[PDB]
RNA sequence: GGCUAUGUAGCUCAGUUGGUUAGAGCACCGCACUCAUAAUGCGGGGGUCACAAGUUCAAGUCUCGUCAUAGCCACCA
RNA sequence: CUACACACGUGCUACAAUGGUCGGUACAAAGGGUUGCUACACAGCGAUGUGAUGCUAAUCUCAAAAAGCCGAUCGUAGUCCGGAUUGGAGUCUGCAACUCGACUCCAUGAAGUCGGAAUCGCUAGUAAUCGCGGAUCAGAAUGCCGCGGUGAAUACGUUCCCG
RNA sequence: CGGAGGAGUACGAAGGUGCGCUCAGCGUGGUCGGAAAUCACGCGUAGAGUAUAAAGGCAAAAGCGCGCUUAACUGCGAGAC
């Protein structure tokens, strides 16, 4: 199927292949589906068309794909432009939670660069 | 379209821009679709997917638009084909007209895409329309990768405004 | 005054086939072995062609010129 | 004292099927508790809040042992593996959590598919693996010092390495 | 033994014919895609091209396509340079 623009899996259970959307978890499907009344662990494969409208209706209250994107943007754009301490940190790429920066912060900064 | 707009949009249109003869009265002329791929001679089965998605986006046989000139920056030389191009006219691209602010427009995530000017100063209009889904096709599986692709709206208006109230009354957002 | 020849990693060298840059070995830098060195083993990154002009698959791979360099010819009265 | 182009030592969590998730259901030892530990009820998805009860403790409490067993599901995929990093919303200690705390919920979902030359521990209730407690301490353990559960493989021998 | 450059080939189509078509540059607009690729519209405009050196030429284009083809024939040849 097709939700919220983009093609879930469909041999998996429907609580699984919803969680492919930027912006869904396990909690929200799991929420989702009792919303609307479809089994847990029916596959997207054995939904007719109107469950899976049903399911294309209920995602749409609930930020997605771009437009969270977009909001996540937003956000540290506007943390590095005003400039305060976690802006600063945005910028220089470093950790920003307050981690040691002597050793281990490799996801931050990247993989090692010789001198 | 097509009665439609031979029915109202005629008259409203000489309404709206107080259009003294029949003749002035703006229409639209033709409507060209392209997709320029580069690489293309490397292996030429991203060629023979261009023409294939042209072939089911218009309904016409699409033409491949050869190099001209060789350019020593890029891979091409003037032998090589690097393009598909298709040209819609009466019928075909009122048609094309209905399907694309039928059902293409609502399907593209950013919305409102195309921008207000996006003019020539001719009353020709051009948009870029990414990936080569947001048509009615095959389904994403048995399917090449997407490539994006060129709508250009050629009329008889003299000038932008009288293009925009061609496009406004047509139903174009912008 | 005349001809020939050569000019590319830090050094030594191949360059090649005008698409194409280019590859190597030492060297260097990190790791290891050692009480500490050397020797030794492991991993890694490096040159864009002596330049100035033109023609074209800019081309280091063609042609001209300037410089640096090596060679030997500069004779008979 | 927590800086950050880099280099090293000691650890923790993994790279999955001898496993992950969900439901049901058993079996410990040791230790701490009056500025303290709290049965139970109500509110909250939760960390927690409010009321209230017993305890100066073989009497009341921390307290749920976990791996285990039974049933379902996942079927080898960077995945229902992994849990780093980041956006948002909170709780508590404290005069005060910006530099610079711990914890909770939603979202995100990085490297990693068993590791070169080399190098370390261990001979039996040992190694391996699973949980529980304490001192320091308003708060802040993957460290340290302890406690139990499940429970192996291999030793022909002294030629070589170290003492 | 004045000043500058080329040749010792190529092509069964790059030959014949019928029909058809015009280059190059600049400016706007348009996904990847930019100084420069393909698409659309304009403005000045032969500055393009002609297998290859230069010169003399080239709109009935001698420049560029497509279909059919072998006149890249045999015997000659008034008259000229």
């Amino acid at each position: 199927a097709r939700i919220a623009g983009v093609n879930i899996p469909d041999n998996k259970h429907a609580v699984i292949s919803l969680t492919y959307i930027f912006g869904i978890g396990r909690h929200t499907a799991k929420n989702i589906l009792a919303a609307v009344g479809i089994t847990e662990t029916t596959k997207i494969r054995e939904l007719d068309d109107a469950q899976l409208d049903a399911i294309r209706a209920e995602v749409a209250k609930v930020p997605t794909e771009g437009d969270l994107r977009r909001e996540i943007s937003m956000n540290i754009k506007r943390l590095m432009d005003l400039g305060c301490y976690r802006g600063l940190r945005h910028r220089r790429s470093l950790p920003v939670r307050g981690q040691r920066t002597k050793t281990n912060a490799r996801t931050r900064k990247g993989p090692r660069k010789p001198i | 379209l097509k009665a439609r707009y031979n029915d109202e949009l005629k008259a409203k249109l000489q309404e709206e821009l107080s259009i003294k003869n029949v003749m002035e009265i703006p229409r639209i002329t033709k409507i060209t679709l392209n997709m320029g791929v580069g690489a293309a001679a490397t292996d030429k089965k991203l060629l023979d997917g261009a023409v294939a998605d042209m072939q089911l986006i218009a309904g016409q046989k699409p033409v491949v638009t050869l190099a001209r000139k060789s350019i020593a920056g890029f891979k091409i030389r003037d032998g090589w084909p690097i393009g598909c191009k298709v040209t819609l006219r009466g019928d075909q691209m009122y048609e094309f007209l209905d399907r694309l602010i039928s059902i293409a427009i609502p399907r593209i995530r950013d919305f409102r895409g195309f921008s207000a000017k996006s003019f020539d100063g001719r009353g020709n209009y051009s948009m870029g329309l990414k990936e080569q889904i947001v048509f009615p096709e095959i389904d994403f599986d048995k399917i090449d990768r997407i490539r994006g692709m060129d709508i250009t709206i050629t009329t008889t208006a003299r000038t932008d405004d009288e293009g925009r109230a061609l496009m406004r009354a047509f139903g174009f957002p912008f």
